[PDB]
């Protein structure tokens, strides 16, 4: 069979799908009419960024048959003789927000540094979470936490040992890697995950925490890495990038090797990103830590 | 069974709101469901459409909801059974040729109900080919003509209001899911 | 041994209904017979095995 | 349901800590009390640098009616609370009730059943209920009649449940 792809919308594309298609549609299951069923485009744009989170619009499709039901509802029973919805009333149709907030973290602390998953629920972004669990002054240790698969496991373990030799030569004097217990989370940890791609984010990760100082506030990074610290690609871009820009962010970092698969995306969605390649991960520690 | 006959049914939302909070305490979600559900209906101009599924925990008395929606609407109710089916032949009926033959609970809802337009209640269908064929009741493409195994000649029941209920939404048969 | 029969069962389901049994016809009379009258008790080993349209009636 | 997380010693308090969890948990409830006891660490760190009870004791964290098996990451708050008060020695209120996920960091986050929980904390005599600020729309879509008698306190990081269940 040919394999053809159905990438996920960003935003301005599931607000072009919704206005175009999906308020007619459930207009008419509705019975209603423009004429008296009107959606503004400010609702959709609330509705986007607040009551749906995904790459496709199936969630957007229920949401604009609740509204149109209740104003259905409302029109029927006499209490407006036409209905049309606004920002500051749209939740007398709906609910509160389920999502106030785009991001897990506003400023990331030290210990965590942003980056992003691809499953088959469409493109997606996680936070890689690291702290200390015993206070510093023998062997140093690394836990894991959070339904990582093996092969993850098997990438956080080669990413601490880069990340220590990274740095027993960039900076002698800090034994942190290697003299202090280190406990590493992902959150959500009830949905099982797993993946290579997260190597360099965790390396990243476990730098910031030992150099105490945050990454850049916009940066998400992907890649596995190797023993040596070579990165090397990963799949799944095409999500990776929709749910970046999603996220809101303006710097990105790639694998070298993907540069013919980033491309590929339309002019619309990459110009907002500052790309970066990069083929070993020094650049990638020049970019997250510019001083 | 009753070629024609048309209980007028009535789709004011304020009869059914009074029928609803008569016999029904609470769950005021699901009042407000129904009331919009038969708003749409009334602007449509006929409530057909998206089959209504309750479903909730076992023993919550779903049935109560549908037998008040059927008062509401002044629709005459009929419950119909299919948890556990597995023969066809319960809802389309036996070959007029077999020993006893009997049609299916359909034609029995019809006589029982005299009229065209009853609430006919397929309670438990979760746990219901027995799936392939309850798709050809609920689609309104070839509802228009329902034709059974027993009378071989084709029946209208395109006014039929069907309702069901389920005890969880992870139901067995995905092609009734999406109705 | 209600638990035991195989799926016989409709024939169970026409013969305990009280609805049904009123006119109970047989194929050799052809005939109905009013059922509705006696009295049935059923017996079994365990419920996990009866059918579940007789755990209601 | 209601559950309870009960947190002794092991050793008189007189090398590193360690942490023994019973109760049939599941693996997604014990990386959840991990990850509660690391950042019960590092709060007990911040908050109260000469108290080293979480560092150097033993503790022994139980989840009664062992019988029945548990998961779900909806205990990560609730596991930090108990650690902090048995570290303290501070009774938390006595009419309290609390749910949702932790983050290494301390970041509450959003769990799912709010109503059976609410319908479960209102039959139990809770007065005040805790959850995370993202359950707020499931707990409004709640009737007026189950949810009237609650001090619903809505989080965004443990820092607030340390202030609303250790007053004073």
């Amino acid at each position: 069979m040919e394999m053809i792809n159905v990438s996920g919308y960003v935003a301005q594309e599931k607000l072009a799908i919704a206005e175009r298609y999906l308020v007619p549609q459930a207009r008419a299951l509705c019975g209603l009419d423009e004429s008296k069923a009107k959606l503004s485009s400010d609702v959709l744009t609330l509705l986007i960024k607040q009551y749906c989170r995904e790459s496709g619009v199936r969630n957007l499709q229920k949401q604009v048959e609740k509204v149109l039901r209740k104003s259905a509802y409302k029109i029927v029973s006499g209490e407006a003789e036409s209905v049309e919805v606004t920002p500051e009333n749209l939740q007398d149709f709906v609910g509160k927000p389920v999502f106030t907030v785009e991001r897990m973290y506003d400023v990331t602390p030290p210990g965590v540094v942003m980056g992003l998953a691809w499953t088959a629920m469409g493109g997606s972004t996680l936070f890689v979470e690291t702290s200390l669990r015993r206070p510093q002054d023998k062997d140093g240790s690394l836990e894991v936490t959070g339904q990582l698969g093996e092969v993850m496991k098997e990438s956080a373990r080669i990413a601490y040992t880069f990340a220590r030799a990274f740095l027993m030569q960039h900076a002698p004097a800090n034994d942190y890697l290697v003299t202090s217990h280190i406990h590493l989370h992902v959150p959500e940890g009830a949905t099982p995950k797993d993946g290579p791609s997260a190597g360099c984010t965790i390396v990243t990760a476990l730098l910031s925490l030992a150099m105490g100082r945050p990454v850049r506030q916009n940066l998400a990074m992907t890649g596995e890495v190797s023993l040596t610290g070579k990165i090397l690609p990963v799949g799944g871009i095409k999500e990776k990038t929709i749910a970046a820009k999603r996220a809101g962010v303006t710097c990105i970092v790639l694998p070298a090797e993907n540069k013919k698969d980033f491309y590929d995306l339309a002019a619309f969605i990459t110009e907002g990103l500052e790309v970066h390649f990069v083929e070993h991960y020094r650049e990638i520690f020049d970019i997250a830590f510019p001083d | 069974i009753p070629w024609g006959k048309y209980s007028n049914e009535n789709l004011d939302l304020a009869r059914a709101q009074a029928v609803l909070e008569e016999d029904h305490y609470g769950m005021e979600d699901v009042k407000k469901r129904i009331l919009e559900f038969i708003a749409v209906s009334q602007l449509r101009g006929s409530t057909q459409g998206k089959i209504l599924c309750f479903y909730g925990p076992p023993g919550v008395g779903k049935t109560s909801i549908a037998r008040s929606i059927a008062r509401a609407l002044n629709r005459e109710y009929f419950r119909f059974s299919v948890g556990g089916m597995t023969d066809v032949a319960e809802i389309k009926g036996h070959r007029r040729t077999y020993v006893g033959a009997m049609p299916g609970k359909i034609i029995q809802c019809l006589k029982k109900t005299k009229t065209e337009n009853p609430l006919i209640l397929i309670d438990e269908v979760d746990k219901i080919d027995p799936s392939s064929a309850l798709l050809e009741l609920l689609d309104p493409e070839q509802n228009a003509n329902f034709l059974d195994h027993y009378l071989d000649v084709p029946v209208d029941l395109s006014k039929v209001l069907f309702i069901c209920t389920a005890n969880v939404t992870d139901t067995i048969p995905e092609p009734l899911r999406d109705r | 041994e209600v638990d035991k029969i195989g799926r016989p069962s409709s024939a169970l389901l026409e013969l305990l209904d009280p609805e049904q049994n009123a006119n109970f016809l047989d194929h050799y009379l052809d005939v109905p017979v009013d059922l509705s009258k006696v009295l049935f008790i059923c017996t079994a080993n365990v419920t996990d095995t009866i059918p579940e349209p007789l755990r209601d009636r």
